Parts: C-alpha cells; structure tokens; sequence
C-alpha cells in the first residue's frame, strides 16, 4: 500500500544569537511520502525570538581603502562619482556630483539583456533557474564597448560577465526507423504480425555564451546582505533554507537560444490461431513535442506543427530564429557551488562557507531516492514534490508499476 | 479489452520562487495572527487557516494547460469505415465524414487559463466531437498573458509566514502545527 | 512594533527611513508618503517600468484540494525601495519584481503529448 | 552501474600571503561521478582571510620612465598625448592641451569588430573562444589603416594583430558511396558533405603584447606561492591557452546514411536503419537558420541562399581553427615575481592535466567507450545497446 509522511522532531534548541536576537531548531525528515501517501509539508527548521544573554559585537564591517557603499557593498573609491552604477544604489552616484562622467566618453551603447540575466542561481531539485546572485548592472568603470549580436550594434558588458558572446551556430538531427515482422504456421492454423516505429528529431538555434568573473565579483545588495542573517552554527535547515531560496549553485557556461525536439515511439503486435478460435492484440503509442525560447506568437505557433505529417513552412522557422533575440532559454551551463559568492572582507565568512557546503551535502542526502522502496517489474523510481513513485509506458500499470 | 487515448498540452509563461526570511506580509494577515489567543483554540485556528490558507506555494508555474482524454473505445467508430491512422488523422479524413458524424462523442475537457472566448471555442468543438485547429490553440496561447493559472506548485504550511517579532510567536506557530495536523484527521 | 530609528506604519509594520519618500506604497494606501516633497527620491533613476501583473498575484494561499478567493498573505506591493527588474520578451516591457518573489524568469515553453496503450 | 562523486581530503593550509591577505589549500577530484550516480561539483580550491604574518612589499610596479596611467599599465607619452587613449581607461585629456589629435591626421577611420575579438582565450574544457586577453583597443598610437574584407571600406587594425588577412577561401568537399548485393537482398548508402568559407586569418604579435587592464591586474592578484585555487581561477576565467593565430569564417556539414536488408514452412525478415544530421555556423540568423534546415531536406538550393548566407559571414564569423599558445606567455616581465607566476601557471596546468583524465573511469558495457562531461563519465553505443552504461538491449 502507499506510504504517508514520516519524521522525528527537533531534538535540539540553540542558545540565543546575540546580534540576531533569535534561536533555531531543525528536525529529521525520515520519508516525505511514497506512492501518493500524504506529504510531509511541515518545516525542516524553525526559529524563536530571544532577548540576548550578552552584548552584540561592533556591527560595522568596513573594507577600508574601498568606499563603504550606502548598500553595504565595497568598491574602489573614484567610481562613486562616475555615472557607472557601482553601488547597488544609483544615488551614491547622485551624491558625488563633482566628477559625474560615464565609463565611455562618446559611445552610444545598449544594455546586454543576455548579460543582465547571466549567472542564474540554480536549484538541483529540478535544475530550476533563479534570478542572478550577481549584480550585472555595474561596469567597474570599464567602457568595454562590445558590438556582438546580429544587429551588429554596440552594447556594454557589465563587470561580472568576463565573457559574453552572441555565436550564431545551428544544428538539426533526423532519424526515422521502422520494422515489420511476420510469423505463420500450419499442422491448426496460426498467424501473427508485429510493427515498430521510432523517431527522433531536434533542432538548436544558439544565440550566445557566457562566463562569470570568479574574483572581485560584484553582487546584488540582497545576496551580500542575505549572508549577514546566517546563524554561524551549522543549523542544518537554515542553511537548507538559503539553498532552497538562492539555489544550490550559481553557474557559468552558456548555450542561450531556442530548441525543439520530438519523439515517436509506436509498438504493435497481433496474433491469431484457429472448433477453437483464439486471438490477441497489444499496442502502445506515444508522441511528444518540446519548444523552448523565443516569443509566443511564433514559438507557440510552431510547437504543435512539429508532431504532424504537415511539412513546416521555412519562414515560420525564420520568424522563430529572429524572436530568440528577445527571449533566450539556457540549454546548457557549468555549475559552481553557491558559497563561492560569500566574499572575503566580511566577518566569519569561512564558517558560513563551511556550513553552506555541509548543507549542500544534507541537500544531496535527504532528497536521496536510495531511501525510497523498489519499483515493480521493468520500472525505476521517480521523485516529485513530497513523494517517490514510478510509471511505465511499457504494458505495466499502477503508481508503482505493480500490474500488467 | 483495455483502451484510452490522451492529448495533453502545456503553455508556460514563467517560473516564480519566493522568500523564506525577511518576508513582508499584508497587514491584514499579521492582524489575523495578533487576534489569535495563546491557547490551542481549535475553532479559531481553523478559522484563520481558512481566512488566508492552510499552505502556500514557495514556488509555482504561471501558464495554461489542457488534458482532453478520449474515453471513446476506438471500435465504437472503427467498425464503420475509419482506420486507426484515419481517426488519428481526423483528430490531428476520407475513410464516412467524421467531422459531420455522430461517431465522436466521449472526449473529456480540462482547460486552464486564457480568455473565456477561446477556452469556450475549444470546449465547444470538443463536445461536438470535432478537432480544434492550430489557429485556435495560438489564439488561446496569446490570451494567457491576461489570465494565467498555476500549472504546478511546491508547497509549505502557512505558519512559516508568522513574523518572529509576534507576541507568543513560537506558541502560535506550534498551535498552527497542532491545527494543521488535525485537518488530516478531520477529513476522511 | 517599535521600529527604533525607522518608521512605524499605520496598520502595523516597519518601513526603513530611506523607503518612505520613494513612491512605492511601503505603508498601505500610500500612508508612508505624507510629506517628503523636497526629497521624493525614486527607486529607479528615471527608468521606464510598469508593475508586473503576473507577479502581483503570485504566492496564493492554498488548501488541501483548494486555493484562496482573496489574493495572498504576502504583500506583492512591496519592493524594499529596489529597482530590480525582469521583462516580458513578447512586448519588450520591463517590470519591477515584488520583494516577496525571490525570482521571476519569463520563459516561453510549449510541450504537447498524444498517447494510447491498448490490449 | 551508477557511481557517485569522490574527492581527496582538503590539503593543509597555506601560510598567509602578505599582500593578498588570504590563505588556502586544495582538494583533487578522484572521480567526477559516472553512469548517472551523484555528479560532482564541490570546490577544488577554497580560502580563508588572514591578518598577515609579515609586511607586504612596496606596491608600485611601474616600468621605469613609462607614464603611470589610471590603469597602472606600462605606456609611453606618445600614446597618451596623441589622444589615442591606449593606456586602458580613457585618460588622454589629462596629458596634453595642444594638437593631441589622433594619428590619422585628417583621415580618421572606423574600427573592426572582427579585428577586436582577435586573440580569443581558449580552454581545453569546452574549447570556448573566451573574450580577449589582448587589449585590441590599444593601437600603439598607429593609424594602421587596412581596407580589407568585402565591405570595400577602410578600418584601423589593432596593435596585437600582425595582420588580419582576408585571404578568402570557399571549399565544398563531397563524397557518396553505395552498394547492392542479391542471392535475399542488401542495399547500403553513405553521404558526406562539408562546405567551408574562410573570410580571413588573424595572427597575434609574438613580442610586445598589450594585455587588457583586467588580464594584467588579474595576474598581479596571483598567490606567488603555488596554490591551485587562485591559479585555476585565473585559468578558468582567461583560458589554458590563447589563440595566437586563427581562421575566421563559416561552415556547414551534412550526413545521410541508410542500411537495408530483406530475406509447410513460411520464414522471412526485413532490417533497416536511418541517420541524418545538419550543422551550420557563422552568418546572420535569418540566412543561417534558413539554410541549416533547408539542406537537411533534399531541396535543390537557390545559389542566392549560399550567396546571402556566406556574405553575412562578413558581419558575423565563427572561429574555424587556430594555433593554441600556453597562456602564461602573457605575463609581461618588468612585473614583480613575473617568472614565478609563469612557473606555477605551468604547474597548475599540469595539475589540470592530472584530474580531468577520463582514463580512470570504469569500463562501459558491450560495444561502448567512455566520454567525460561536467559531473559524469558516460557512454553511447552501437548494435542497439541501451542505458547510460550500455548494460542492456
Ligand atoms: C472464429 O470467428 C469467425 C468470425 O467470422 C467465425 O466465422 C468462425 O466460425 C469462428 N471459429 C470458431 C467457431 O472457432
Ligand atoms: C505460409 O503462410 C501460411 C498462412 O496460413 C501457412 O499456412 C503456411 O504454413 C506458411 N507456409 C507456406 C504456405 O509457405
Ligand atoms: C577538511 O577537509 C575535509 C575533507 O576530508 C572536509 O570535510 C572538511 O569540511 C574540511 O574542509
Ligand atoms: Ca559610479
């Protein structure tokens, strides 16, 4: 039968954190659920207010010869007057009216919309992308006057994207694969036939590629501040809560673009022998399409056409290939652990890194499908939000592939 | 015999994810917490848990969706002049006039998001026993910009939103956990 | 409750003192914004933005096989005085992200399946 | 079967680097993960802050009589006062008041984007044309007018490029091969097509290189003490190599393959397989993403589609092939401990050659062979073998 939630409670309680005025708890999830038995929705960690038992330490964490920004960021002083936004607050630039100039003198230039969203956070729970830990609005005073992209017209590359480029590569694949098999006999008359189809198609419309600077990185005021709130004490579910809501990783490698793919799988059998009269038929049919990237008007127009006997109009692809200019999706990337962005020049930062890695190991182990029960027959285990299960498009049935 | 036919589709507009700390709530929500008693006042705690929610989506997917299961056993029509490839061809044809005929009946409709005009046109074609045209799906897809629905959600219980500054915060959160635990037994 | 050096709001909230002048409805019915008309300093440096209708409803309250009639417990009218923005690729319009929503990614993705098994 | 990520322990801490105020050790990958076991990510180098145990040296590293620009890059007064802004941070207005006009006295001339991207970095991981180590906006105060490429219009060539020769080539290589046998019957097909267009070749200057302010200052930031993490961070953000020369152009390639057979008592069998692929690179989107599709189908092409596609390579090339130079050759001497940086970039690249070796992953089943990807050793196989390890069929 199916399996409801299993857990054990906190079994611990922290002392009071002096500067944070709070205390923490975290609990052992045993099994979230299996085979659509009811989910463990209840919290992995929780916290309580305390009037602290001792004074907080000196709260300032000034980087020294760098300007301490009104956001709490740090940067080389002179830029605070230049019309580049260094600070995570434009009005620190407004404050120093006495040396206003932009990083380029005479250039007329665009913001790279590929660069803005570069270095997405990612969560391994589905390889979900998340908005950038990275600032991507600051130029480090660099003029950096690129002119890549199909319109061949200038854009500025913000300080974190060491590389961003707009490569115009494409690829397409076709396979169509068919079989028919027949067996017949007499002594009693017997006959049978089988028929098989397999298809694969894909096509890739690459737009561009990126890498993020692994030193002197400039971060969203929120990410650099959302390190301050951390417990310092390996409170498992709290570091799990940062990993849940800034992601397990941040990435830099790109294939940005549009993509399509298809499969057909069809497999068919019929058998007869012949007073006595005996027969059987077995048949499984499955056809699927994917589209990603580009604008609704053309990308959603294409998505269904792909499945059919319908020969696609070449200018529909050309309209889609144009629209990927506006609306890329990240087709492939290189992951890096999120802790590499908690910077040097902040109090207890190494201990915060130590706890972030241990909490990634906890992330890896508590979602581990090794804990769930074996799928029946030819199947294998699947994980979904709050449940293990399995499913089998192969003449098996039930939420654990139990029957045929 | 066993037989089913399915057609399924997603239209995806965006991914949302939300905070687990430094959250800012509506004042009317934290007022409803300030009005809770310190006791396990079960009738009042079930009142709150239905005055805002039992759970919340720490993330979800904005878009639209369809599932259009053909309960129709193929042989109900296939005895009359239509091959398996032809009824497929008609659904997505000269051998009968299937679009004119009473032969297609038992197609289910589930359709989520978009402007009612287009959702209705798809439903009306399906219950008449007729396929929708590609024109109709793109018109529907254009309209999800005005009226999204959540395709799937990842869930957590509402007591996580209770601010740490709340007078009796841990006691209220523990009583909301005690209340959430009873729902699972309150309903059969 | 007592926001210290920061500002105590009408229906019970704290708004950081820098927020109050900015135009963002920090404290409901614009009751943050009483008089700061000598220094009404915006979150965005005269950039064109419109408020994300797809995210203002995000974070719905949920029940076992149900969802709320009144939009959210979260306040998607709050922005911490930041300008941080996502955009619609389909109309090329920029939207501010509500500070509850840690991420908006607008993606165009269409997936379609036909299936039968028979015995 | 599936195999998880494995790593060494963390090596014992470095001493505190005096000027860098940090301390680290490292952790080698043993196995990246294999056959859809738990894939690796976790850091090979990580570091802790330190209040230093001894004084830092004097911080200035100026090349003698050279002009100290706001970048802190070595330059001479002819490059600044001639208005050319060579020194890397647009400072020329500070340097002269009288006749500072650019080296092209009256005949001021456009730049080239195809020239600017010259000397892409490259990395053995992913083989990416990483954005240039070179500062191709340095012109050495030269007017340096080419008029090359098909736009039939003048452009200034960058200092670090010896020439960007638009030595045009267009080549199609084609082969087909087919067989039939009968006694039963068998039929066999192979098709190969490639088309290459080379718009031109760039060569990077082998002495007197001007590097980007970031490249030079991001080597100033090195440990000085042979610590993998900071050397690897410079590699992974600037390349294992630079393209010391390479060929800008476009390319297409295609295949079709077919293999077909056909063969009281009633016995018979039929067997068939199909494989078709298309590749395109370079050129502007409309023409390229027409043609790569168009050529996969049998369609007898309009020659004007080839003319439009390959014309658009003048505006949007891809790097077809290049000469890799080991990256450390770009630490300019007349910088403090310049050679010790070279030495340990080379030792870090040798350490790169150690852990990313696929050879130590376990054997794929049946007719397969192993490949390495970001956190997975894996295989793909002939004869309809199946699964990521080819254990079944
Ligand atoms: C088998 O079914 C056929 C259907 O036409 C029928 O004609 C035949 O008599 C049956 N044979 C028997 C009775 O086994
Ligand atoms: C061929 O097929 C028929 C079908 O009934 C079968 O009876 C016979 O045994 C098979 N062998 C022959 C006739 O070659
Ligand atoms: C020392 O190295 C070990 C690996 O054996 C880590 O687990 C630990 O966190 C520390 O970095
Ligand atoms: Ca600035």
């Amino acid at each position: 039968s199916h399996i409801d939630c299993r857990m054990s409670p906190w079994s611990e309680w922290s002392q009071c954190d002096p500067c944070l005025r709070q205390m923490f708890r975290s609990r052992s999830i045993e099994v979230f659920g299996q085979f659509n038995g009811k989910r463990c929705t209840d919290a992995v960690g929780d916290r309580r207010q305390c009037v602290p038992t001792e004074p907080c330490e000196d709260a300032e964490d000034d980087c020294g010869n760098d300007f301490q920004c009104s956001t709490g960021r740090c940067i080389k002083m002179r830029l605070r007057c230049n019309g580049d936004n260094d600070c995570g607050d434009f009005s620190d630039e407004d404050d120093c009216e006495s040396e206003p100039r932009p990083p380029c003198r005479d250039r007329v230039v665009e913001e790279s919309e590929l660069a803005r969203t570069a270095g997405y956070g990612i969560n391994i729970l589905g390889m979900d992308p998340l908005s950038t830990p990275f600032d991507n609005e600051f130029y480090n005073g660099l003029c950096n006057r690129d002119r890549d992209g199909n319109t061949l017209t200038y854009y500025r590359r913000p300080w974190n994207v060491a590389s961003l480029i707009y490569e115009t590569k494409g690829e397409k694949n076709f396979r169509t694969e068919h079989y028919e098999e027949q067996i017949e006999a007499f002594k009693l008359s017997y006959s049978s036939k089988k028929e098989k189809m397999f298809l694969h198609v894909k096509g890739e419309i690459h737009l561009g590629r990126f890498v993020m600077r692994n030193r002197d990185v400039v971060l969203t005021t929120t990410f650099v501040d959302d390190i301050k709130a951390l417990p310092t004490t390996y409170e498992k579910g709290e570091y799990f809560a940062f990993l849940e809501t800034y992601g397990t990783h941040y990435s830099s490698s790109g294939s940005l673009g549009g993509l399509y793919e298809l499969i057909y799988v069809l497999d068919k059998a019929s058998m007869k022998r012949k007073a006595v009269n005996i027969t059987s038929e077995n048949l499984i049919d499955d056809v699927v399409s994917l589209i990603r990237g580009g604008t609704r008007k053309y990308a959603f127009e294409l998505k269904e056409k792909l499945l059919r006997g319908t020969v696609i109009d070449v200018t529909d692809f050309v309209n889609w290939a144009s629209s990927i200019n506006d609306a890329p999706v990240l087709i492939s990337q290189k992951l890096s652990p999120i802790y590499n962005l908690v910077p040097v020049k902040m109090k207890n930062a190494h201990l915060k890194k130590q706890n972030l890695e241990r909490a990634i190991e906890d992330y890896i182990n508590e979602f581990s499908v090794r804990k769930c029960h074996t799928c029946q027959n030819g199947g294998t285990v699947i994980l979904m939000d709050g449940k293990c299960l399995c499913a089998c498009p192969f003449k098996f049935e039930g939420i654990a592939c139990e029957i045929s | 015999e066993k037989m089913f036919l399915h057609v399924k589709g997603e239209i995806h507009l965006g991914r949302f994810v939300m905070r687990n700390r430094d959250v800012v709530l509506t004042t009317t929500f934290v007022d409803d917490i300030k009005a809770l008693p310190t006791t396990y006042e079960k009738g009042e705690y079930f009142a709150f848990l239905e005055t805002y929610g039992t759970h919340y989506s720490s993330s979800g997917s904005l878009g639209g969706l369809y599932e259009l299961i053909y309960v129709l056993d193929k042989a109900s029509m296939k005895r009359k002049g239509v091959e398996l490839k032809d009824i497929k061809r008609c659904l997505g044809c000269v051998k009968v006039n299937i679009t004119s005929e009473n032969l297609i009946d038992d197609v289910v409709s589930l359709i989520r998001g978009g402007t009612r005009k287009y959702a209705f046109e798809l439903k009306e074609k399906l219950l008449r026993g007729t396929v929708i045209d590609v024109t109709d799906f793109v018109n529907w897809a254009s309209s999800i910009n005005d009226a999204p629905v959540l395709i799937s959600q990842k869930l957590s219980p509402i007591y996580n939103l209770v601010p740490v500054k709340m007078k009796n915060a841990h006691l209220k959160k523990q009583n909301l956990e005690r209340a959430i635990e009873d729902y699972i037994n309150e309903f059969s």
